[PDB]
């Protein structure tokens, strides 16, 4: 009941562009495939492109406007040039000055609106086609997350001023500065649990790339045919496993691993962000009390210092 | 039917729990009780 | 003897060098 | 499930009666135990005051 | 008199053991001519007052 | 009859034997291709203890991890008192000694602790690799371990033989190589706005959405009625893209190989040429692009 | 000395590097 | 005294014991599956 | 049947000694009682 | 399993009793090896006070 | 049968060793008996 | 036959040889016996 | 299995009870031995006091 | 047979150099026998 | 195996039953030699004082 | 075809242009010619 | 035959080789013996 | 052939250009020869 | 025949080349006979 | 293997007693030599004192 | 294998034995350049002291 033909040749709204596929030559040489073909554009996809263009474009104008519309320095000042939130006074008011935070405040919303639009689109082209929805739900608690980021911590605390500002380099200025605001992020326990879960998703994701690649010459890679019947590639992929360490999945547990690493590493996070603030002013001072902090009576201080 | 039986008592036991949970450690953290040492 | 020596050790490498070379190399 | 009274034959198998019969006598004894533990407690020391 | 006809006898496997002894001889030259010109023309030490 | 399928599921009604896991074993467990067997002609440890295949680097890799178990347990235990895991402090010898070792003065069991580790992740290496020998398999699993074993020999090895103090190494404690990490990051200000940090920060965060895409993509086609070719529409109407079976396994092992490789390079350089990443900046505002384009504040 | 040795493990440390691109350059070069 | 604060026990150890116990859980049965009989191509003609 | 016994079984005596365990825990210590040593 | 009792039959095998039938002396002798020490530690220093 | 023995017994004994461990660490740091230098 | 002798014989040594390991390092590490220069 | 006693044949095999005599015999003397260290480091030094 | 011969000489023999290796450097290491420089 | 006793014919061959005995001679020597070096450690400087 | 003579030019040529451009970096930032305004 | 000649003698030689290098770094490392600049 | 005529070619063309600007580039901003403006 | 007289000239050849690799470069590291610029 | 001594028939090849021979006085030899050079050490300077 | 003595003929070809006397011989210069090299290291500059 479901027309793989039409899914991809339809036309207008409702239907795909670019339709004709282009052809790339050195990504098939390398990857596999090098086929763009077209892109689906019907009802979702165009509010979110239209509101991410529009956040742009406020973006780019107060970049603009900071430099004088100046060019050159616009290219000297491209990468440290931010929009900045309103200052700590009068903070969760929106009658902020255009240029003290009232440019920022607009483009938050219209980012927010982008990113569920573009949820929303996931979740029905996934419909459309027959397959599950798994990455709409992977992408609710990324965008969890993040609405956690821009949106839920700074409320409760009181005013916009705890969010990040909108840059290349504004970003990682966020970060050490809400790292030390706060004690030290380090001993932040969901801090811990999240880096564990990160890393564990980055060993997770080489291991199986390695071993799919290592036992690529009987097949292994079409994962889809494996699942009813295992082929030669399988069972010694399963072999090396078991012999290395003791134990081993198959080709249909693996992927269940590597999904609920990457969601609990986002939950986690999320958790950890939320409760820095709120109920813990001081992640090092409450890591002493919990008995986590290790004693430093006389510490050797030559090795940091020039 | 709309929604099975399991599903109905699953989601109800859960919220219950979490609840309870939560109610207990927001009286707690209040100090306005006195319980277990104020 | 710093010089000295070191001249002794790298002529020594040399000729045994050449020496083997040439018993493999015919 | 011959054993199973007439009532909860459709819920319970025949083994299962046994260790259900078995969890509800430890679950007794653990209340009645629990209870004698806390009247000993508050009798120390009131909690509550 | 060989254990290795194959490397000893054919004429590209006798030319592994010339090219290897070559290979590893004008690295080594490299690296010391490059350290001995570095070290030799570089300036004093900057003293203090 | 119902045949179980390996996704657990059963279905009523080509070369689908159900067979037990033994003779899959039975069948592929052959003796004589390690690496040792081509270096002495023989392996000396040629067998299986229980699951585990046991090679002449077998051996050396359990010796290092008993060793290091032991001497890590040692120090902690005694010669501190601590008698808790999450606050002993694990040190090595102070700045002072320089690259020389002494029994009689501190720091001693460290550089035990550290040797054993070294030798076991080493060994651990080689029987990655002698059991991929013995299976005709390919060699990118060793690949990257041995990417991630660089990145602990940079860290114990090279840097602190480079600075050429021996103390330069981070203290195998929990709770408390945290505090190295701290106090060396922001020693160097601004860790942040070294280039190559960043680098292995963007693959970190890249590695971790490819895995859990790869994931969602396989979970969503698992158990229906699909024609193989669903998934790649699915991939082509949203992103417009679709990179294929094989494709996307390779840019996994990419990745996580070049995130740690650039994160090795970024402290190595870090801890000996550069001493203020904010100064390595210093000549973008300089370049003679930029130099008299502005007025007032506006103007570097 | 105090150079000699650093660029030395600058070497060891883009050895590291090495094997990676091995891989990538037979993965290129085999498809044909 | 030498006691951790109740948030010290709760929000830093029940979350470790979970994590350890959960890993070694999923780990068992996972492995359970793995070893599990089922549609399997013959090893002894199919390479 | 929504619900098997032995899933009961697990998931009722988890809970309880995760619960017992954190409730001597969270007693042992609020200094509140004078047991072991105060 | 003809030496299982008629009505743990259902539950057990014939080689499994014995194994629980050691069990539970070993765990009975613990019991009492448990009580004795409290007993002496509770004489020797009240924990409670 | 809901539980094989064997799960059972492995069960129980893994608890009654971590309790016993854990237990006796508790009591010795606690310094309320005078055991192995107060 | 609910557990192999092989596999008790394993458990039980490895444990055997763990808590001799703890015990002599937790009695050295107390310095309440005046072993091994006090 | 004709060397194991009629009670224990359904748990043991023939090449196992030996085994399992060594091990007794191995646990017993290392529990002699230990119970005299105890009381030689006892008389030495008491640890509860 | 439970175990082969061939595992039990393996495993003592790695044992028992392991413990010789580790009683040596920890004698060696408490500075209680004046040995090696005292 | 025709050399090994009675006893132990399940469990030994007959090539192992000698490289048995070697260990265990080796063992004993061991032993001799591990007990005189405590000797002449404690006779040198005690360690238990 | 064969990978020697080739492998070879584009190493020796590597390795001359990479050497040539570090020591006439090098001798000039020593200042020692007096080339290029001393 | 329990073992091959070939692994005894490579076992034997690698433990030889092995233990004859610790033996003469711990003692160089010691600074006992006014050897190679005391 | 060892080497294509194009890739000559290009290797060629970019070492040249990228030459030609490093080596104007470090005339202009060594100052010795009053060149825009001193 | 054990040993392969191949294997046992590589063994030794491997063997000799770096025992002599590495007492060279343990006796330049000691400091103790001014060779090399001290 | 007729040059190999009746005890040692089942554990020995022909061609691997002469290795055997050989390793035997290679240890011996080493043996000797390595006593020799412990008595001069000694006699530099005492390592235990 | 004709060259090979009667005592070595179970263990090597006739053309090892030549390749082997090579070895032989080349162990020995080694040796003796080995010796003179110690020598005139030592008169240079002793490192025992
Ligand atoms: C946790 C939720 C539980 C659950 C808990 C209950 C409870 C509890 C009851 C029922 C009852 C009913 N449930 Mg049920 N039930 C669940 C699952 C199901 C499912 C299913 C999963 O498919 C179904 C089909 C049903 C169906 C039904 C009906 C057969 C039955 C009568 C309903 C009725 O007439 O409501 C029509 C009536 C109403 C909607 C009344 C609503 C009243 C509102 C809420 C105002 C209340 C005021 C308050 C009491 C006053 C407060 C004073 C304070 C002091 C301030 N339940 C789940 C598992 N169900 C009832 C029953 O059996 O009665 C004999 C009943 O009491
Ligand atoms: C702050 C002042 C008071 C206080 C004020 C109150 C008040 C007021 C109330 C409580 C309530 C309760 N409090 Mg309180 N509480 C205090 C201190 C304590 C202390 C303590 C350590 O001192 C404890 C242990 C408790 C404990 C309790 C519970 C007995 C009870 C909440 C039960 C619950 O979880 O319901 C939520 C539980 C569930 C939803 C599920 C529970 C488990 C079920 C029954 C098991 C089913 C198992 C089966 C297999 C499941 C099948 C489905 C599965 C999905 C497979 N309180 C102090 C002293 N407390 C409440 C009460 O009385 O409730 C009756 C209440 O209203
Ligand atoms: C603090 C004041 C006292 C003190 C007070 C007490 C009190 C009070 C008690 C103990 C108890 C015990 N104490 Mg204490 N104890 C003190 C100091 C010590 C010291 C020491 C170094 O100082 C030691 C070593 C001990 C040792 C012990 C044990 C003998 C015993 C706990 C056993 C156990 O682990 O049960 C838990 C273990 C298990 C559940 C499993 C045991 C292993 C089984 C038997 C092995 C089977 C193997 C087979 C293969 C398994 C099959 C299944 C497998 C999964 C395959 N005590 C001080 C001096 N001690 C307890 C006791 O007497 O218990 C009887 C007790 O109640
Ligand atoms: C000096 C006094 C020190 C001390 C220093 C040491 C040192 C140092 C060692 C021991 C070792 C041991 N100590 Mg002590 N020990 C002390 C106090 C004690 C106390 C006590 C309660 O006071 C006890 C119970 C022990 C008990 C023990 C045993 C566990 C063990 C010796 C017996 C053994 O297993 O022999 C069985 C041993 C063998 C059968 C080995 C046989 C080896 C054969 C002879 C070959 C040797 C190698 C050979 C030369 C190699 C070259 C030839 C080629 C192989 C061809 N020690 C004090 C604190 N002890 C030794 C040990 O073996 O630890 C594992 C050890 O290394
Ligand atoms: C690395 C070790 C070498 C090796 C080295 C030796 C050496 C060395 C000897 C033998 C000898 C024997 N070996 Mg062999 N052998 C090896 C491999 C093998 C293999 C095999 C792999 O299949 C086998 C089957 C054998 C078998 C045998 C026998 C044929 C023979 C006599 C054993 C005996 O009676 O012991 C029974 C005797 C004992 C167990 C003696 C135990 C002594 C204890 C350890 C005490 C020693 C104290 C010490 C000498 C003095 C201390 C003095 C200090 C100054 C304080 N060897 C490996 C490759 N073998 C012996 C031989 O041929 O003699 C003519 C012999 O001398
Ligand atoms: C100023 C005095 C300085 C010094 C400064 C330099 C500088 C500067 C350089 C050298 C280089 C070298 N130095 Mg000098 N050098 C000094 C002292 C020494 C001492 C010594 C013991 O005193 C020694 C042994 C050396 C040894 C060496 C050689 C390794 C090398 C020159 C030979 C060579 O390989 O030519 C082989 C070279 C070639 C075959 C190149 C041929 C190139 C062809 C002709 C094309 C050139 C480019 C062309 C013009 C481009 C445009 C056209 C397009 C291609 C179409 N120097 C002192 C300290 N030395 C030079 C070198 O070659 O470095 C790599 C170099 O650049
Ligand atoms: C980027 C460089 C260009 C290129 C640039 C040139 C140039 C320029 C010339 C050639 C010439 C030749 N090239 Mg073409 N050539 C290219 C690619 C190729 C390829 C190919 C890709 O397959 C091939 C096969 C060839 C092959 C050839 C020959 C057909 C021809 C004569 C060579 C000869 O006899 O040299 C033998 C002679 C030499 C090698 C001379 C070496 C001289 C050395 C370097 C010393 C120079 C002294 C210096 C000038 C003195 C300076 C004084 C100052 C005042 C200090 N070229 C690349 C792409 N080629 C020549 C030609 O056709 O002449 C009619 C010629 O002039
Ligand atoms: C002013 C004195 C300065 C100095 C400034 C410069 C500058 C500035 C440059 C050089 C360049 C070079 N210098 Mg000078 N140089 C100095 C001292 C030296 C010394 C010395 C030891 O003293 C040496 C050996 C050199 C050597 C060299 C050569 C490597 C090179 C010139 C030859 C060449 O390769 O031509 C081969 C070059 C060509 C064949 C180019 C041909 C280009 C054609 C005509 C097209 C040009 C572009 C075109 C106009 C674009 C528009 C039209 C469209 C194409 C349609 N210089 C001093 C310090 N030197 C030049 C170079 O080429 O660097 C890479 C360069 O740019
Ligand atoms: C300087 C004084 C130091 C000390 C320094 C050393 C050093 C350094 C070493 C030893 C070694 C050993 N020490 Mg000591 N040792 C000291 C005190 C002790 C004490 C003690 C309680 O006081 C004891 C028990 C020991 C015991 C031991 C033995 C385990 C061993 C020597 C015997 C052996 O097995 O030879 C068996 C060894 C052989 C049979 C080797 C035979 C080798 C043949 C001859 C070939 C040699 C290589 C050859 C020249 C290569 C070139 C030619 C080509 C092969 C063709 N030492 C003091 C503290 N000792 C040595 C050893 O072998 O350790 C493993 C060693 O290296
Ligand atoms: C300030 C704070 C912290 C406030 C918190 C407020 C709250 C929310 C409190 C929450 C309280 C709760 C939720 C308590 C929970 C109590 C429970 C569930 C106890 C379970 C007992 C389970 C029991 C006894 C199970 C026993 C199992 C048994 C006897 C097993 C039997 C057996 C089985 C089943 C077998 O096959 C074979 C083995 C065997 C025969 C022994
Ligand atoms: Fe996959």
């Amino acid at each position: 009941p479901i027309d793989l033909h039409d899914e991809e040749y339809r036309d207008g709204l409702e239907g795909t562009i670019a339709k004709p596929p282009g052809h790339v030559g050195w990504m098939q040489r390398l990857l596999g495939e090098g086929q763009v073909g077209p892109i689906y554009v019907g009802l979702w996809g165009v509010i979110s492109f239209i509101t991410f263009f529009a956040s742009a474009f406020i973006i780019l104008v107060d970049y603009g406007r900071q430099v004088g519309w100046n060019p050159i320095i616009y290219l000297r000042e491209f990468w440290n040039l931010a929009v900045y939130p309103p200052p700590t006074e009068y903070g969760l008011s929106w009658n902020v000055p255009w240029d003290k935070g009232g440019a920022w405040l607009a483009a938050t919303f219209f980012l927010h609106i982008s990113v569920l639009t573009w949820w929303a689109r996931l979740y029905t082209r996934a419909k459309a086609t027959g397959v599950g929805t798994q990455l709409a739900w992977g992408f609710a608690s990324a965008l969890s997350l993040y609405f956690v980021i821009y949106l839920f911590h700074p409320l409760a605390l009181g005013n916009w001023s705890a969010a990040p500002g909108h840059g290349f380099r504004a970003i990682l200025d966020w970060t050490n500065y809400v790292s030390i605001h706060w004690g030290n992020f380090y001993y932040n326990p969901f801090h811990m649990l999240s880096i564990f879960f990160l890393l564990g998703s980055t060993l997770l994701l080489a291991m199986h790339g390695a071993t799919i690649v290592a036992t690529s010459k009987w097949k292994s890679e079409m994962e889809f045919t494996e699942m009813m019947a295992e082929g030669p590639g399988t069972q010694r992929a399963q072999l090396f496993w078991r012999w290395v360490m003791g134990w081993n999945a198959n080709s249909y547990n693996i992927h269940i691993w590597a999904w609920w690493f990457a969601a609990f590493t986002a939950i986690t996070g999320a958790i950890g962000l939320f409760l820095s603030g709120t109920l813990v002013p001081d992640w090092y001072a409450w890591g002493e009390t919990a008995k986590i902090v290790a004693p430093w009576p006389n510490p050797d201080w030559a090795q940091y210092v020039f | 039917r709309p929604f099975e039986f399991r599903t109905s008592v699953v989601v109800s036991t859960l919220l219950g729990l979490v609840m309870a949970l939560l109610i207990h450690f927001v009286v707690l953290s209040s100090g306005a009780f006195n319980w277990l040492r104020a | 003897m710093a010089p000295f020596l070191m001249a002794f050790f790298t002529i020594v490498l040399i000729v045994a060098t050449l020496y083997f070379l040439s018993m493999i190399m015919s | 499930n011959d054993l199973v009274p007439d009532q909860w034959k459709p819920l319970f198998n025949n083994a299962q009666w046994l260790v259900h019969d078995i969890v509800v006598k430890t679950i007794y004894g653990g209340l009645i135990i629990a209870v004698i533990a806390h009247v000993l407690c508050w009798a120390w020391t009131p909690w509550i005051r | 008199p060989t254990l290795f006809p194959e490397i000893t006898n054919t004429v590209r496997g006798r030319f592994y053991i010339v090219a290897g002894i070559i290979s590893v001889v004008m690295a080594v030259a490299s690296i010391a001519i490059f350290w001995w010109i570095f070290y030799t023309i570089t300036p004093a030490p900057a003293p203090p007052l | 009859r119902a045949l179980p399928l390996p996704s657990g599921e059963t279905l009523p009604a080509a070369s689908a034997e159900v067979i037990p896991f033994s003779i899959i074993e039975e069948f592929y467990k052959r003796p004589g291709k390690t690496l040792a067997a081509r270096f002495f002609g023989v392996d000396p440890f040629d067998f299986w203890i229980g699951r585990f295949y046991v090679g002449l680097f077998g051996a050396i890799s359990i010796i290092g991890i008993i060793l290091g178990v032991a001497f890590y347990l040692y120090e902690g235990v005694v010669n501190e008192g601590t008698l808790n895991i999450l606050a002993m402090r694990i040190e090595p010898p102070p700045v002072s000694q320089g690259l020389n070792v002494d029994p009689a003065q501190p720091g001693f069991f460290w550089f035990l602790t550290m040797v054993a580790a070294t030798i076991a992740f080493v060994g651990w290496l080689l029987r990655q690799i002698d059991i991929s020998l013995k299976l005709d398999m390919g060699m990118e699993v060793p690949i990257a371990f041995g990417a991630v074993v660089s990145s602990w020999i940079t860290l114990q090895w090279l840097r602190p033989i480079a600075m050429g103090a021996w103390g330069h190494g981070f203290p195998l404690g929990i709770t408390h190589h945290l505090d190295w990490v701290s106090n060396i990051g922001y020693q160097y200000y601004n860790f942040f706005y070294n280039p190559f940090h960043a680098i292995g920060i963007t693959l970190l965060f890249a590695s971790t959405l490819f895995l859990h895409m790869h994931g969602s993509a396989v979970l969503s086609e698992a158990k229906r009625n699909i024609s193989d070719q669903n998934i790649h529409v699915f991939w082509r109407n949203i992103l417009g893209y679709s990179i294929g079976e094989i494709g996307i396994h390779r840019v996994a092992f990419w990745t996580g190989a070049a995130s740690v490789l650039f994160s090795n390079l970024c402290i190595f350089l870090s801890g000996t040429f550069v001493k203020d990443w904010n100064a390595f900046w210093g000549f973008w505002d300089k370049m003679p692009i930029w130099n008299g384009v502005g007025q007032g504040a506006l103007v570097a | 000395m105090n150079w000699i040795v650093a660029t030395f493990m600058l070497m060891f440390v883009l050895v590291a590097f090495l094997p990676l691109v091995v891989s990538l350059a037979y993965t290129w070069v085999t498809n044909p | 005294s030498p006691w951790p604060v109740w948030s010290g026990y709760a929000l830093c150890f029940v979350p470790l014991a979970a994590v350890i116990l959960g890993f070694i859980i999923a780990a068992r049965f996972t492995d359970k599956q793995a070893t599990s009989a089922y549609l399997r191509l013959d090893p002894a003609k199919a390479n």
